[PDB]
Parts: structure tokens; C-alpha cells; sequence
């Protein structure tokens, strides 16, 4: 984006439409990082669901 | 929210709102001495 001379939050290319919302939640604005740094990985993460 | 929304429907195009995941303290509805009616069907305020 112009605004920021940078990256911004943009429109969601992942869903069409989102009918009958059964549940819904946010908690944290959680801040995994962005910026196209070129050095080793140093951040590891790991879920199971 | 719903018993002080500053716009309620017109009934032939009833508003629906959804509660989920929450305490449902109904004391502060079934004891308020604001309502004109108030009266529940197949369960007792004593009870929910």
C-alpha cells in the first residue's frame, strides 16, 4: 500500500461469502511478524490440532 | 444490548440475534420492574 509506503492489512482472498456464523471468537490481535528479512530462521513454531 | 437497542424492528421484518458461548444471568432480566410483560414458557424463572 501508498498510505504506509509498505505492506497493510488487505481484502480476504480466501472466502466468497460466510452464511450462518455457528460460533465466532478473537481473543489476542496476535503479532506474528511480516517483513521480507533474508537471514536464517530464527523463529520456530509449532501447533497440534 | 438487546433490551436498550436504540432501534428495534418493524415486525413484519423481525430482528434475530444469536447468543452463544456467554453466563446467560437472566436475574437481570426476570427481576426488572421495567417490563410491562414478562412470562416464559416450559420453564420457570426459579429455574433458569
Amino acid at each position: 500500500h501508498k498510505n504506509n509506503k509498505s505492506w497493510m492489512e488487505s481484502e480476504f482472498r480466501v472466502y466468497s461469502s460466510a452464511n450462518n456464523c455457528t460460533f465466532e471468537y478473537v481473543s489476542q490481535p496476535f503479532l506474528m511478524d511480516l517483513e521480507g528479512k533474508q537471514g536464517n530462521f530464527k523463529n520456530l513454531r509449532e501447533f497440534v490440532f | 444490548e438487546v433490551f436498550n437497542a436504540t432501534r428495534f424492528a418493524s415486525v413484519y421484518a423481525w430482528n434475530r440475534k444469536r447468543i452463544s458461548n456467554c453466563v446467560a444471568d437472566y436475574s437481570v432480566l426476570y427481576n426488572s420492574a421495567s417490563f410491562s410483560t414478562f412470562k416464559c414458557y416450559g420453564v420457570s424463572p426459579t429455574k433458569l
